[PDB]
This record gives C-alpha cells, structure tokens and sequence, in this order.
C-alpha cells in the first residue's frame, strides 16, 4: 500500500450533467449547452443536475492515485477529488467543507478550491494537469505535468468515505482530455524487431 | 476423407477474460474490457487464446474456422501443458503450432523466427489438418482448397488443444464450422 | 497487480561506475572521468566495472510499473531495464539476449535496444523518457513524455529473474535525473489555506 | 515553580513513527531519512511523526525541560491517551493534543483551530513545559529567560495526558529531554 497508483480514469455517464458530451470511450467531455433541447432527460439521483459535472467511474478508499488532464485552449474547467456522497442537485458549492477538492481556470485565472480569495500566480498557461490523492494523509494535490512541478495541496482533510476523480466544464465546444494510463504494448503485436512508435 | 472431422467446442474456462464465448460454443469474440473471471489454472490469463475441450492423443483429426474478413486472428493447435500465466511466445519450441493474419493483409506462421506468407487469395475459410503419428499439421482455404502452411515431421510428447486468438474488437466473430 | 505502480527510483551506490557521481538524494547522476585518479577503488561485486552504469536499488518480480528520466543537454546515455543477474565486471552488448531492454542516444541518434540496426526515426529531441515495465507482459516500453506517445517496445522477453531500472552515461558532467514519484505534501506542513507552489 | 513537580520523562519506542530514532537513553529524538521496518503496532503514530514518554499525567502539576537548540523544526506539549495515532489528523485541542512550536526556521505557532503565529522576542533553546493538570493548563515558557510563550486552559482533565514531541526535517541537533534534575 506504499506504491503510487497511476490511475486508469473512465467517466461514469450516471453522473454526467445533461449538457456534458462524453466521447464513447469516456475518457473526454465538452459541454454542448441544450444539446437536449425538447427532451425529457431521466434525472437518476447520481446525476449532477446544475452543476456542470461528472464523476470518474473508480472510487478510492485509501491508497496513493494520481491521473493527468489536457486541458489546453479550454478557458473555464474544474479538476479534482470528490466525496461518493456530495450533493448532486441544485447549486451545490465547490469546496471542501462539501467534500470538493479542486483547481479551477476561471476568466484567465488559476484559483484553488473554487475561492475567489486564493488565486495561484501561476507564469504560464497550464496545458497537462496532474491531480494527487493521498487519502491517508487527507491530500489532494495538483502539478504542472510540463515540468512536474507541485501547484497546490488542499488544507489537509478527513476525506472519511471512498473519494472520486471530480470534473467541471464551464464553457462550450472545449473538450478535455483524461490521459489514459501507459499500457505499453498491451494487447499488440510486437514484432521481433520492437514495436516502432505505435499511434491509435 | 482421410481425416476424421473432428467436433471442435470452445472450452469458456480456457479463454482469456477479454474474450466472450457464444450461447453454443462454436464462436469466440472480444470484449471492450476484462470480465471479471476466475483466474482457475486452465484459463489464459495474458494471451487472447480460448482452447477446445477435447484434445488430440494419437490419429488423423481436422476442423474449418470461419474468419470472415477479420483483419487479425490466429488458430492452430498446442500442447496441453503450455505456459498459460502470462506471455509466452507462440512458438514450436514453446508447444504452439499456429498462423494466422495481422493488420489486414500480413500472413505469418508463428515460427521462431516469425515467416511471411504469401496468399494469392485472402482465406474466409481455413481447414487445420492434425495427423498425430507422422507429427504434421497443415492450413488450407477450405472454400479452394488451396495450401496455406504445413508443420512437417514434429514429435509430440502431449496431447494437442485446437486454439484461437483475437486481438482487435471487430464485428466479424471467429466461428468453428460444427 | 492491475495497478500501474509509478515506482520512486533512487539509485544503489553501491552498483555505481566508480566515474559517476551521485547527488545528495541519490536521483541525478553525471559522469566525472577518472575522477579517482590516483586512487585505489575497493572491490565491490555490485558495481559495474567497464562501463558507466547505475541500478535504482528497486527491484521487480511482477506487475506494472514506470518512470520518467529527464535527458535534455545529456546525448550520450542509455536508460531502461536489466535482470539483476547481468554481467557486471566485463563489457557486453547492452541487448536483450544480455539481460538489458534499453532506449540509447549515441553520436546524435536514438537506438533501440542499443543497436546500430534500431535507427528510431524520431522527429525531436527528448527531454522527459518514460521507462515502462510489465513483467508478466516480457514489455519494457519507452514514452516521450512530452505528449505521453509511444517510442518503442522491446521485442518481448521472458525476464525470468528479478529486473532494475538501468542508467548509463557515454559523457561528461552532463547530468541526468530521474523524477521522483510525485508525493503531494508528504513530509510538510499544509497551512490552513493550503501549500501553494511547494520547491524542493 | 516550586508547586511544579519535576517530571522524569522517557520516550517510548513503541509509540515513535518508524521515521524517527529514539537515543539509547530515551531522552532525545533524531529522524531518519527513511521509514524504519517497524511493526504497526496499535501504540505506534503511523502517519504523523510523533513520539510519546512512557509515562501519561492523571493528576497533579509537573514540569519537564526540552532542549530544542537551533533545530528549525519542532512541535511538543501534551496529547490525550486516545488521540488517533493512525492516518492524518489534525493536531488541535479538539483531536486532543496541545502543542506549540516552530516550522521553516522561525515561524512559532499555536496548533489550534485555527493555527496562529506566536511572537517570541528571543529563540528559545531550552523550553520549560508546565503542566496543572486539575485547572486544565499547559504552559510554555523560555526555560532561560524565563520569559512566557502560550498557554493552553483547555487541557481535558478526564484523560491520562502523554508528553508528545514531533519532528519533520531531517538535521544535526537532536530533540533532547533534560532529565528530572
Ligand atoms: C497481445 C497478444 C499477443 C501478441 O503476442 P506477440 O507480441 O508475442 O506477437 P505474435 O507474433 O503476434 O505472437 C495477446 O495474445
Ligand atoms: C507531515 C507531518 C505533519 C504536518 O501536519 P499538518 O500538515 O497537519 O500541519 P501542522 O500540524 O499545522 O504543522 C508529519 O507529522
């Protein structure tokens, strides 16, 4: 139980507000606003139903977990850690004391836990983000995955049920992207010279 | 007929858990991800292999798989006590005796090393032709009866599984003619 | 076992090139030539003898694990995965029948497992390698980690035996680093509004 | 003073995280630069990295002296005999512990909810702890000068209270108990 975890992470459709468009295999979203225009959307209790939202399918009890977001040229995004208990409907607030651990890009600014009060005076545009669980120790992290470099820790918390991978999407027609765990040649032929610079 | 046909089943306990089996048997497919299996001794735990239930002890035996227009799987027989529990190379030397089609149109039999073939026509159809005592098996487009590949002369010290693998998720399944 | 374990590689001192020289925190290494001049070095069975070469002190039996080696401005070296049992004293081929799976940059080119037949067409320099490992899969895998692609995958080995990660430089006070697993804030004091932009 | 009791106080092995190093003599605290392999036994912090005295107060009022040095990094007061000593937890009166003392150098703090920022006109190097345990008091002070530096008035007083002592960084002076004396 003293290994990092690099996470495979998957969105779990369930809890997809209505306005998210996940890609097929769930590892991408964009926000398409009344995309279910004249429709009657089933609002299932695990779905988020005001908050532009979406869960990863693992939950984590304990243990180290970490997984990378590409997030460049999408001007309003959320990344984090959430409770599997949080408040799914109405205008829920994003912070900790409602079991949200989060780095958001708001109106041109980095701003930690949702808070007006705590800008980030970051010097560059974040591209890849790295978002760190480490559940024993109450820590939710975020790093620049450009050069690994530690951004934020939450105020240390007592997550004290299972947590999940957090995402939110304030804007339109921006897609980010959830960097799927390295596999290596899994599931390839490799042939007797290697594998030479294998694409999908 | 100089080969008893041989009525060949898909032994769902053998199959990797990415594989899916038919209602019936007779054909194999792949999943979008692991089922949530056993990992019991007969089952493939890294290789996409599924055996037949009945293995081969001595005589003359042969099967036709249907592979569509697939673009990649491989079949043929191997030994009873192959290395199951993680990669293996599919090699003579290790107990596996197959061929097959990867990336649409590239023909191997997976010798040590590997060896392209040369197909005039692409198989929907392949005949596997297992004689025990001589130690030959041999492929065929059983549609033309043209020759594929043959293993000469081997001596089998184990009994002999017909197998079958798959890669990619495709629509076309691999089907074992009954 | 399903995890991808992100492994934290410190070096083993004691499997050193007597040439290298090590960091504090044993995660960077240069080479230093004859920088024993005029010295008597001890005999150490550990040590690699007859070319500049370094072991992390982790060894791996079973499962999924990787890490990321920073290479700018170094462009003689060879990273990877060895078996632990590799000839340490005389010089061999740095290939797979030797019990090395190895990415080389050597007079200017990448080669695959160290081979002047393994020409890797590469259209930009490396700054970030990631080394990954799958034991059962016989995959030792390279990733440039500027946009996680694929680079190559050894022709599939049975490893047998435990395996390390392997350090190599051909050059000179040009260091290499190998980026420790990402921690959050593990060791220090979170203040109540959080840490932001933590430096080691 | 007089009415203070001088406290004979030992570290208790069993209780140190694996990152620390107990003295032989059990009266001063070092870090390792790497987890022990250690048991986790249940006595034992596995996550904070504290160390108890053998010894917790019931009753009475009793001093003790802490050589802290030029360390740049320290914490001690008191905590209950039940704190949680498995995972995070916040070390806050509330969680049961109160203690003081110094992070990256020279910032002094309260650990209380919230924490604050003490204001020491001299570094102390030696720090008396004063115990009363019946009026709920822990007082800190310059064991030197000896000029005041906190107290608490909220100890519980239905708990058996250990000494507690914390490091973080990994540097030459040791935490180092003055014997009863
Ligand atoms: C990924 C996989 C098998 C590929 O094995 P290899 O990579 O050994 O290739 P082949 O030459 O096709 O045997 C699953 O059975
Ligand atoms: C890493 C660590 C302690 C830091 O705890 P916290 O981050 O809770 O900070 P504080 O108690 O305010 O110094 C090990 O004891």
């Amino acid at each position: 139980r003293t290994f990092l975890h690099a996470v495979d992470v998957v969105l779990d459709p369930d809890t997809a507000h209505p306005d998210l468009f996940l890609s097929e295999d769930r590892r991408s979203v964009r926000r398409c606003p009344f995309r279910h225009l004249g429709e009657s959307v089933p609002d299932n209790p695990e779905r988020f139903d005001s908050q532009p939202c979406v869960l990863g399918r693992e939950s984590f009890a304990s243990g180290k977990h970490y997984w990378e977001v590409e997030v460049e040229n999408v001007i309003e995004w959320t990344v984090g850690v959430c409770r599997d208990s949080v408040e799914r409907k109405g205008e829920v607030l994003l912070i900790p004391q409602n079991g949200f651990w989060t780095l958001e890009m708001h109106k041109g600014q980095y701003r930690a836990v949702s808070s007006p009060d705590r800008i980030l005076p970051l010097k560059e545009s974040l591209c890849r983000v790295g978002v760190f669980l480490d559940y024993e120790a109450g820590d939710v992290s975020f790093y620049n995955m450009r050069d690994r470099s530690h951004i934020y820790t939450c105020p240390r918390s007592a997550f004290s049920v299972p947590v999940r991978p957090f995402f939110r999407l304030g804007c339109e027609d921006s897609p980010i992207f959830i960097c799927p765990a390295l596999t290596g040649a899994n599931g390839v032929t490799v042939p007797e010279e290697g594998l030479t610079l294998h694409r999908v | 007929a100089l080969f008893k046909p041989a009525d060949v089943i898909l032994d769902p306990k053998t199959a990797n858990p990415i594989l899916l089996v038919s209602e019936d048997q007779r054909s194999v497919q792949r999943a979008k991800e692991p089922q949530d299996l056993p990992d019991n001794p007969e089952r493939f735990n890294w290789h996409y292999c599924v055996l037949g239930c009945e293995s081969f002890i001595s005589g003359r035996h042969y099967w036709e798989v249907e592979v569509g227009d697939r673009k990649e799987w491989h079949i043929g027989v191997c030994s009873k006590n192959v290395q199951r529990k993680g990669w293996v190379k599919m090699t003579p030397e290790n107990g596996f005796w197959t061929m097959g089609l990867t990336d649409g149109n590239k023909y191997r039999t997976l010798t040590e090393p590997r060896t392209n073939l040369k197909l005039p026509k692409p198989p929907k159809k392949v005949g596997v032709f297992l004689d025990y005592e001589t130690g030959d098996i041999s492929f065929y487009n059983a549609v033309d009866g043209s020759h594929i590949h043959t293993f000469l002369d081997v001596s089998f010290s184990e009994a002999l599984y017909p197998v079958f693998r798959i890669l990619t998720l495709e629509p076309t399944a691999l089907t074992i003619c009954p």
